[PDB]
């Protein structure tokens, strides 16, 4: 009775099924807003039957609860004002079967939809990364008031614009509307309606709709921005400002308090992310919203208007590649000769092979992107000017709708070399692009591929579906329960660089946080922050400006909560903008986010670039024979202080490198100090003097081997 | 020239390479596989006649009485498709046996049997497969698919890598058999060789090979090769080869004549090799050193004792030498045993025997096998044998034995089925050679390695099985074997093979439910390949390898055909033209190559005989003569192709259309896109509806005619000539005399599928396509089945579109669709509901089928009949009565329509339990179908019967013709006119005998068929009568509904919206349907573009033609303008002229154009971009394509024109109404109280885990509790928010929920303290 699956736990404590629950595929309805939803009709009529039948007694339509049942089955005329009724205000939540991230699961207001499909807002089909072709969403239905008031104000979309996993907002409008905006925002040279001034944007649009002027052209225009330097106080200016018409259209849609710089850029995915970021930082929740379902609204409205199309001749093939093939065939065709004639070998030929294959399409790779980038050139009302190009193609992948530069390049070029189901790679590349036929063999090879990349995504599925079970059920327990331990024992944070460029910064790793010492700036005496402070963006780009290097930062781990963590050791809640709340567990989210991008894994000498002074760690070295610098410490790294002062570079140092300069100098950028021989372990000696046989014995211990080549041989 | 019928509608091609050969016949493997299954061939060879022989003869041991075999026999079935469709039974037919039994006296065995008999014994029933190559079992339809398993023989793998984190590539060999035990040898990181039997526990190999009685001295000759040192007065002068020299370091100075050959110390190089082969050095000096390293081969024995001077396998010292040596034995022999070159794994193999004596290894044997029993010498040496020298318990097949007999580099493909010492000896020898560099393991993904088998395959197993039982059964009931008082079928049974073949059939992971919805779902499902099933890879543990492709599968296993997500590369359907060779590998054609001349006949290669090979490639340009005008091409050799000269292939491949299946050869464009999307739509098109009337895909690809005729779905033309009736019901045929055969003349009857259930409840039907009085040609369509178009696949629907965004509609890929395209209803699909209602007889009186029921309105009466069932015709709708069943107490429990469901009853099937009487209806229903077969018969015999004597007519045309008595006379006396002594007039009798064969046929037939009809079918025990009802229902299209094309483009459709709100160009057509543009670079794919630029331009000439025809623009200016579209540039295949053409035909065609050009393309021969712009020009459409559209919303051009065309969108097999469900509150779970699960049974949505763990994610914390509680327990709970909701309140008391308590006083019985606490 107690054990195996039939056992109480594991029999009736699991996933079970849900009354008052329904499914059904998801289409858009973009008119509906992301505060809102929508649902078939039916599915409201059978969902509320008892709150139907509370509302029809309460009006006496049917007194007995069997005559009601009849009147709402017999879908009778009254019925329909009661469900509205009822529906007034009675959010629902909305689910997929894959529920990765929390978000996965929402709260939304129905609107009555006739048809048989739910409508669902287009933003947030990206939170719940459904696509449209067929995916059956499911719905649930809160009881008590109490849970209506947890889902309109715990998982209702308002509340939920930023991901868990960190602070980007998930809202950010996936390909289409971007394309529209992007289309907004980008210039011709010449066309209706360039070479004018304006008085606003509302005659900007009128022009527009009048057709009188074009989409987009370099015009001066008035405009007025509201900014919020001042102790929250809006403060009104104006002036003339060079423009692009569709970007004028757009900036009505900004509020008040965003400057108009962010809106004058070409408006990637990117930089619209920052945008919602800005204006979530600045402006808070509701202008954001307003602003979103506006984006939404006229970004589609425009990009209808855009007739943004696609076509074989939008698609453009170098006459290069032809060449360019040649050349390839022509050197493969020589080095395997150079095989034949005994120079190389079969290992070294495929090699050289392979290099001038990938060179080669490289070649192609640039010429067809020069060929697709700034193909318009056109008069620019005087002889000729050549702008960014208006292809199709290139829109869609500059835009960053969909897409990237090697499905571009797959497109129009060559794509590339595939591998074999060994995984090594082919030594024959796809010469042939898709705009051209493919031959039976590259279609054939590229199919070996592509399955290979088929089974490893069931697999990778599965295995991050266990691995995620793995991750909750570990972390099941933890909860906040106390505001502050009361600890001054911290993490240190710093920069990141494996060697090269700096990959994450310190904004991003300390954002959000709780210092646990203050920062102390190099004016040395200097407390910068308080103590026991968070830290948000303002007062992170303050560090950032200040050029704070390394910042010691309260963290979980040193939390000193009895059962439990403090919540300054967890500093922001992510998703919010407020420090972590009281009581709010933390575990199960934090092996939630980690876990749901499981699906989207994978199954000699240094150049210094930068200027700076040299430091060095862990430093034992010496002076060569020859003068240079050698380094007698295994662990030697070099850091690059710039010329603020902060480590910009740093590179592991092997040892006995070969060092043109040294500790406490200046180099140049672009000076080759930085190399050594990696091979063979050197036996450098610390000190001078004449080298005796101390303990050598030949014969027994060592061998006299003779070399061939020169003479002078060595002891072994 | 070209058929008539396929001159009704010629379709415009693209293509320069010849068809050199056609496509063949797509369903030929089953039907090779069963009729090589059944059949009277002599010999056996893979028939019945082999696994009777394989059984046959029997008797009991020393019985002196042997029950022998004579022959087989199969009747016809006891019913034909349709009734047994419409019973509900199997479609099979006996299988008759005429055995011959002899007796014996005593101590005559050579002497004369005393008794003999013979007798046709009745031994079970088969299924007999249909001419589709289907099967019936239960009124179902299913396919029976081959699964590509293992080859059975020898193989080789590395296990290589994981395998002990040590680097050390491991070596293992497994001869699998045909039928019998598996058998592995294994090595270990040791270098110790070992063996295990059915995966069972680990055990030496030389164990065994003791135990065939191999002595361990012989086992080592057997496995090395002798080094002698001979007592030449001392040293022990060793015999010295070359050959076991190379890859050594000389320790001592070899020399010899007193001449030094190679310094101690200084390595053997092949020059010292050559100087001692040279100067002819064998014998040399050793010094006694070197001989304490060698290892002793034999046991050497003292005169003077006897005894053992050295065991075997013991390496030597100075004592030892010595202690031989005062023997005297000049002979020392030990084994060549080198690092490199052989590796003394026998050696410590043989060290780690548990024993030396062949009884103790049989011994292990008898152990290991059924451990915890103790060992019996008999028993364990029967065992040891019959394991695998018996053919009871092993053997292998003819493809085991011959792929056994090559890989061991043998000569003789054919031999013993059982193993052989020596087989297992040379097996080993392979594995050490391996292990020492020479071989290599075996790729077990090579198809070569793999094989397929065929349903007459696992059925004759099916058979064997049964026959060794019932031969058991037959020599059990023989041990008492009686003095000829009994027959052979007291010693027969008839339920052993007909249970195991039946049963099989019906539950089997090979036998499945056929895809009965569209001819390419059920011509892809025959041509399908499974690796799954017994001797199968199970699919959770299933390596990704094998879901791999392999290299080799080079025109024999499309890449791009196989179902996504649970499982990939198990289930990779069929090549096109890949045949079964005849030892179960896969046959691919080719085109023979001489020197220079491209041979263009066909030649057959398997699977390794293409490695030995070099192929020409596909798309190879020739000149006239195939000679290959570039000295320089790619061909592929060995996995691998490059570019080779003129003349180093011998093969070529036979066509484009190869290198895929036919689930994928119907994808246009196909070298224009991704495998993924191209896999994913080749997919989608197994799942298509058809919908009310096909639309003749304009961009064919060639293939759709191929599937056409071989898919039985429609009626094709056994012969050509004329019909005579055309009919919805039938069609009567009038075959040419010349095809009419001089006897049995008669004219033929075609019988239309009508109406009629699906397997997925969608609709089926057949319909004529032919006027009266029409010419027709043999092997030709008559009336197209679903989905068919004049004998061409028609699966969806071309409709004009456009890729552009629209006002975000289309945002994923929402479809947009037009009101104007639901209107005219081309979408429109059908479905029937098969309803199903018992009568069984309970306790307290049987299951009534009367109209009488308590308490139910008069309205839901109304509908009904006198007895209490639904009349035909009826628009019932959900909940409605159709059967009124009531159980006896009494209480109501009559059938309904499922909620939520309308439709209309199209037919109620009746059958009743043999025994028990009918009502009013179903007597009513009885009478009319036997009426409807009365009529049947009337008419057929009707018409042959005046096709007869119209023959008789014409007989008498000559031969005392009369014209005035002939009609005067009615048609009772034909014959009595005058004919003089001719044949004529014996034909004329033979005429009458056929006349009165047909009154007696018909009277027996009649008599047959009403019996048939009048009784009561076999049902289940229990039940008194079934019957079931079939609803229709017409679904045209709503939101959400999913459909999509030909290039894997997923789409559901957003909103259907107003003809008005869409954008039109200049001229003010609408566009139907408009598709998002970001599917195209995302989802890399481009042909759709392509082909709808060719649809666009195809259908402007189609327009172009139309708009000529409704002008009177006779055939002249037609013809000319047809002439120009058909020749249309490059070189091609269709080669026609209008010169030839009948303008008849030339303005039918062109009115079978009006709506189009249909387009063929091939998989890769296709039409080029400057072709497509060719036709372009020839239209007036832009060359672009991209025409300006003008919107209906603002109503003004777009900016940026727009690509627009025509494109075959297809309608996908989910609709939404299907999808939808919901529930409030049903019924619970009997176990647990808590909502079911589907839609079948009124459930609810299932709340998971990670659902669980999102909702603790969010702070809500009583909606989680209350969801898994109130919504999936508590009676206060429950009841109190029914309270709460009626009473407008919306508010919980959460309380506590009773299962806490449950588990709380369940552990209180438990002896353990549990409380709550403060
Ligand atoms: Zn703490």
């Amino acid at each position: 009775m107690i054990k195996g699956k039939q056992g109480r736990f594991r029999q009736n404590l699991l996933g079970k099924r849900v009354d008052y629950s329904g499914r059904s595929v998801i289409t858009v309805g973009p008119y509906l807003r992301l505060h809102q939803c929508g649902l078939p009709k039916k599915m409201a009529l059978e969902l509320f039957k008892p709150f139907i039948y509370g509302k029809l007694e309460l009006r006496g339509l049917a007194t007995t609860i069997k005559a009601a049942k009849k009147m709402v089955e017999r879908e009778e005329a009254v019925v329909w004002d009661i469900l509205d009724e009822v529906i007034r205000e009675h959010p629902v939540l909305l689910n997929r079967a894959p529920t990765l991230h929390r978000l996965g699961i929402q709260a939304f207001e129905p609107v009555l939809i006739e048809g048989k499909a739910i409508q669902l807002h287009p933003l947030v089909c990206a939170a719940y990364n459904a696509d449209f072709d067929g995916d059956q969403m499911a719905v649930h239905v809160p009881l008590t008031l109490e849970a209506q008031l947890e889902a309109r104000a715990l998982m209702m979309s308002t509340n939920n614009i930023l991901s868990p996993a960190n602070g980007e907002p998930i809202i950010v409008p996936s390909q289409d509307v971007v394309l529209g905006l992007y289309y907004m925002t980008r210039d011709c040279v010449n066309a209706k309606g360039e070479g004018m001034v304006l008085t606003g944007p509302k005659e900007a649009e009128r022009l527009y709709r009048s057709g009188l002027a074009s989409l987009h052209a370099r015009v001066k225009v008035r405009i007025t921005e509201y900014e919020k330097d001042a102790n929250g106080e809006l403060v009104a200016k104006t002036s003339l400002k060079d423009t692009t018409v569709g970007r004028a259209i757009l900036w009505m849609i900004v509020p008040k308090g965003l400057p108009y710089s962010i809106v004058n850029q070409a408006l990637g995915k990117k930089a619209i992310s920052k945008m919602l970021n800005t204006c979530y930082r600045i402006l808070g929740l509701k202008p954001t919203v307003i602003f979103a379902d506006q984006i939404m609204y006229t970004g589609f409205a425009y990009a209808a208007r855009s007739g943004a199309s696609v076509g074989i001749d939008d698609m453009v093939i170098p006459e290069k590649k032809h060449e360019i093939i040649s050349e390839a065939e022509a050197e493969v065709a020589e080095i395997q000769e150079q095989f034949q004639s005994g120079l190389v070998t079969a290992g070294e030929r495929y090699n050289k092979v392979i290099d001038i294959w990938a060179a080669a399409n490289d070649r192609v790779s640039k010429a067809m992107m020069d060929n697709l980038q700034t193909e318009t050139v056109i008069n620019r009302d005087g002889q000729e000017e050549k702008q960014v190009s208006f292809n199709s193609i290139y829109m869609m992948a500059d835009s960053g709708a969909r897409g990237s530069a090697a499905q571009i390049r797959q497109l129009a070029g060559m794509r590339g070399l595939m591998a074999k189901p060994d995984g090594s790679i082919i030594e024959t590349p796809i010469t042939a692009n898709f705009r051209e036929g493919l031959n039976v063999l590259q279609y054939f090879i590229s199919t070996h591929g592509a399955r290979k990349g088929l089974a490893d995504t069931a697999l990778k599925t599965a295995n991050s579906g266990y691995l995620t079970r793995r991750l909750v059920d570990v972390a099941q327990d933890l909860v906040v329960t106390e505001d502050d331990c009361g600890t001054h024992e911290g993490i240190m944070m710093t920069p990141v660089i494996e060697g090269g460029d700096v990959k994450e910064p310190l904004r991003d790793r300390v954002l959000g946080r709780v210092t646990a010492e203050d920062v102390l700036k190099p004016g040395t005496a200097d407390i910068l922050v308080p103590r026991n402070t968070l830290l948000h963006e303002q007062w992170c780009d303050l560090l950032e400006e200040n050029s704070v290097d390394a910042v010691k930062v309260r963290s979980v781990v040193s939390c000193d909560t009895d059962f439990g963590v403090c919540a300054h050791c967890y500093g922001r809640d992510l998703a919010r903008g407020h420090i972590i709340n009281k009581g709010e567990a933390i575990g199960v989210i934090a092996a939630q986010s980690i876990g749901e991008p499981g699906t989207q894994l994978t199954m000699s000498s240094i150049q210094v670039k930068n200027k700076g002074s040299i430091k060095l760690s862990n430093v034992k070295s010496v002076v060569n024979s020859s003068g240079k610098l050698v380094i007698t410490s295994r662990n030697t790294e070099l850091k690059l202080i710039d010329e603020f002062g902060r480590t910009k570079e740093s590179y592991k140092v092997p040892y006995g490198a070969v060092l043109a300069k040294g500790d406490g100098e200046q180099v140049a950028g672009g000076e080759t100090v930085a190399n050594w021989d990696p091979h063979t372990m050197p036996v450098i000696t610390e000190v001078s003097g004449f080298v005796r046989f101390t303990d050598m014995i030949d014969g027994q211990t060592i061998t006299r081997q003779t070399d061939e080549l020169t003479g002078l041989s060595s002891l072994v | 020239v070209y058929s008539y019928t396929e001159k009704k509608r010629i379709r415009k091609d693209f293509g320069k390479r010849p068809q050199v050969l056609d496509v063949p016949y797509l369903l030929s493997i089953q039907l090779d596989s069963f009729q090589k299954f059944i059949e009277q061939d002599p010999e056996g060879q893979y028939g019945l006649e082999a696994a009777f022989r394989s059984v046959f003869p029997i008797q009991s041991y020393s019985g002196n009485s042997e029950l022998q075999y004579v022959s087989y026999r199969l009747g016809e079935p006891v019913f034909d498709v349709q009734e047994c469709q419409i019973r509900g039974v199997t479609y099979s037919a006996p299988l008759r046996v005429k055995l011959r039994l002899v007796i014996y006296e005593r101590e005559a065995p050579e002497g004369t049997v005393k008794d003999i008999k013979e007798q046709e014994v009745y031994m079970g029933e088969i299924p007999l497969m249909t001419d589709n190559g289907t099967f019936v079992i239960n009124g179902t339809e299913r396919v029976i698919v081959s699964q590509l398993h293992r080859s059975p023989g020898v193989f080789f793998d590395s296990d290589k890598g994981k395998t002990h984190s040590s680097g050390k590539v491991l070596y293992n060999a497994r001869i699998i058999p045909y039928r019998g035990s598996w058998l592995d040898f294994e090595f270990d990181p040791k270098d110790n060789l070992f063996v295990r039997i059915d995966r069972r526990r680990k055990l030496p190999a030389t164990i065994i090979l003791r135990a065939l009685n191999y002595t361990t001295e012989q086992i080592l000759d057997l496995f090395f090769e002798k080094v002698i040192f001979e007592i030449r007065d001392n040293k022990l002068q060793m015999e010295l080869v070359p050959e076991r020299l190379r890859g050594e370091t000389a320790s001592f100075d070899i020399e010899a004549n007193g001449k030094v050959y190679v310094e101690k110390g200084r390595r053997i190089t092949a020059r010292h090799i050559r100087q001692l082969e040279k100067d002819d050095v064998k014998l040399i000096e050793v010094p006694v050193e070197y001989i304490a390293g060698k290892v002793v081969a034999k046991d050497y024995i003292d005169e003077s004792t006897g005894e053992l001077i050295c065991a075997a396998n013991m390496e030597l010292s100075l004592d030892l030498l010595a202690k031989l040596s005062q023997s005297g034995h000049k002979r020392i022999e030990t084994l060549f045993t080198n690092d490199l070159d052989h590796g003394p794994y026998i050696s410590e193999t043989l060290r780690v025997d548990p024993t030396n004596d062949r009884l103790s290894a049989l011994v292990e044997i008898y152990r290991m096998m059924r451990p915890g029993e103790p060992p019996t010498r008999e028993a364990a040496e029967s065992l040891f044998e019959n394991l695998f020298f018996s053919e009871d318990r092993y053997d292998l097949s003819a493809v085991g034995r011959m792929k056994f007999n090559r890989s061991l580099l043998r000569e003789e493909i054919e031999g013993s089925g059982i193993l052989s010492k020596d087989d297992i000896i040379d097996v080993m020898k392979k594995l050490i050679d391996i292990r020492n560099g020479k071989g290599e393991v075996d790729d077990i993904d090579h198809l070569g390695n793999r094989r397929i088998r065929s349903v007459g395959e696992m059925a004759e197993n099916q058979f064997r099985v049964g026959l060794v039982r019932v031969e058991r059964a037959v020599k059990e009931r023989l041990s008492l074997g009686d003095l000829d008082t009994l027959m052979p079928q007291d010693m027969i049974n008839a339920k052993p093979i007909s249970a195991a073949v039946k049963e099989f059939f019906g539950s089997s992971q090979l036998s499945q439910f056929m895809d009965q919805n569209n001819p390419l779902s059920e011509i892809t499902h025959k041509r399908r390949i499974s690796a799954l099933g017994p001797g199968g890879l199970t699919r959770e543990r299933a390596g990704f390898e094998v879901r791999d492709v392999h290299p080799t599968h080079y025109g024999r296993v499309c890449p791009i055909e196989t179902p996504e997500g649970p499982n990939i590369g198990l289930i990779n359907s069929l090549s096109v033209y890949a045949q079964t060779n005849e030892y179960g590998f896969l046959e691919t054609p080719y085109r023979k190559v001489t020197d220079g001349v491209v041979t263009d006949e066909i030649h057959y290669l398997s699977a390794i005989e293409e490695g030995n090979y070099v192929i020409a490639q596909a798309n190879s340009n020739l000149d006239e003569e195939g000679h290959f005008v570039e000295d320089l091409v790619t061909c592929r050799s060995k996995g691998e192709s490059s570019l080779f000269s003129r003349d180093q292939v011998d093969y070529m491949d036979v066509s484009t259309q190869q290198v895929v299946s036919v689930g994928a050869s119907l994808i246009p464009f196909l070298e224009h896109d991704d495998a993924n999307r191209a896999l994913m739509g080749a997919n989608m098109q197994r799942q298509a509806v058809p919908t009310l009337r096909a639309d003749k895909p304009l961009v064919g690809t060639g293939m759709e005619r191929a599937v056409a005729v071989d898919s039985g779905v429609t009626a094709v033309a056994k012969r050509g000539g004329v019909v005579q009736y055309v009919d919805a019901s039938r069609i009567v045929i009038k075959v040419n005399e010349d095809e009419m055969y001089p006897g049995e003349a008669g004219i033929d009857i075609y019988n239309l599928t009508k109406y009629t259930r699906s397997n997925q409840n969608t609709c089926i039907n057949q319909m004529p396509c032919v006027s009266l009085g029409e010419p027709v040609e043999r092997g030709d369509v008559l009336a197209d089945g679903p989905s068919t178009d004049l004998g061409e696949l028609a699966l969806g629907q071309n409709m004009r579109v456009a890729f552009m965004p629209w006002n975000g509609y289309n945002f994923e890929d929402s479809i947009l669709v037009s009101e104007r395209v639901v209107q005219e209803d081309r979408f429109t699909t059908i479905h029937i509901q098969e309803l199903a209602c018992v009568s069984r007889d309970t306790k307290l009186g049987p299951e009534e089928i009367t109209a009488d029921i308590p308490n139910v309105g008069e309205a839901a009466l109304s509908k009904l009949d006198e007895s209490g069932i639904v009349y035909i015709g009826a628009e019932v709708t959900g909940g409605d009565i159709l059967v009124g069943k009531v159980t006896p107490k009494v209480k109501d429990s009559s059938l309904r329509v499922p909620n939520g469901v309308s439709g209309t009853v199209i037919d109620v099937q009746v059958f009743t339990r043999d025994g028990v009487e009918k009502d009013k209806r179903a007597l009513e229903i009885e009478e009319m179908q036997l009426k409807q077969a009365k009529k049947d018969l009337s008419e057929e015999l009707q018409i042959l019967e005046a096709g007869l004597f119209s023959r008789i007519r014409a007989v008498l045309v000559a031969g005392g013709v009369e014209a005035e008595k002939l009609d005067k006379l009615p048609r009772d006396r034909w014959l009595e006119l005058g004919l003089t002594d001719e044949e004529k007039q014996n034909q004329l009798e033979q005429l009458a005998e056929q006349y009165d064969e047909l009154k007696h046929e018909f009277e027996k037939k009649l008599e047959a068929k009403r019996r048939k009809i009048t009784q009561g079918d076999d049902l289940a025990p229990g039940v008194l009568k079934i019957v079931k009802v079939y609803l229709a229902v017409k679904r045209r299209i709503q939101p959400g509904d999913k459909m999509a094309g030909r290039h894997g483009n997923k789409g559901v459709i957003s909103k259907i919206n107003p003809i008005e709100d869409m954008p039109y160009d200049e001229n003010g057509t609408p566009v139907d349907i408009v598709l998002n543009p970001l599917g195209v670079p995302s989802r890399m794919n481009i042909g759709q573009i392509l082909e709808t630029h060719l649809g666009m331009a195809a259908k402007g000439i189609g327009d172009k033609i139309n708009a000529m025809l409704k002008q009177q623009q006779e055939v002249a200016k037609l013809r000319e303008f047809i002439q120009r579209a058909y020749d249309l540039g490059a070189d091609v295949r269709q080669k026609v002229d209008l010169s030839t053409f009948s303008d008849e035909e030339v303005m039918r065609l062109a009115e079978n154009l009006r709506k189009g050009m249909p387009i063929a393309t091939p998989v890769f021969d296709g039409a080029k971009e400057a072709e497509i712009k060719e036709l372009l020009k020839l239209g007036d459409l832009p060359t672009s394509g991209q025409i300006r559209l003008y919107d209906g919303r603002t109503g003004e051009q777009f900016e940026r024109p727009v690509t627009v065309g025509y494109m075959y969108m297809l309608k996908l097999n989910h609709l939404v109404d299907d999808k939808m469900h919901a529930r409030s509150t049903g019924s619970y779970s009997l176990v647990t109280q808590q909502p079911l699960g589907g839609k079948a049974q009124f459930g609810g949505q299932r709340f998971g885990e990670m659902e669980v763990w999102a909702l603790e994610a969010y702070g809500a914390a009583y909606t989680l509790q209350e969801m898994l509680t109130v919504k999936s327990d508590d009676v206060n709970g429950r009841t109190k928010m029914y309270k709460n909701i009626v009473d407008g309140n919306h508010q919980m008391e959460p309380g506590m929920p009773e299962s806490f308590n449950v588990l709380l006083k369940e552990i209180r019985s438990l002896g353990i303290n549990i409380e709550l606490e403060d």
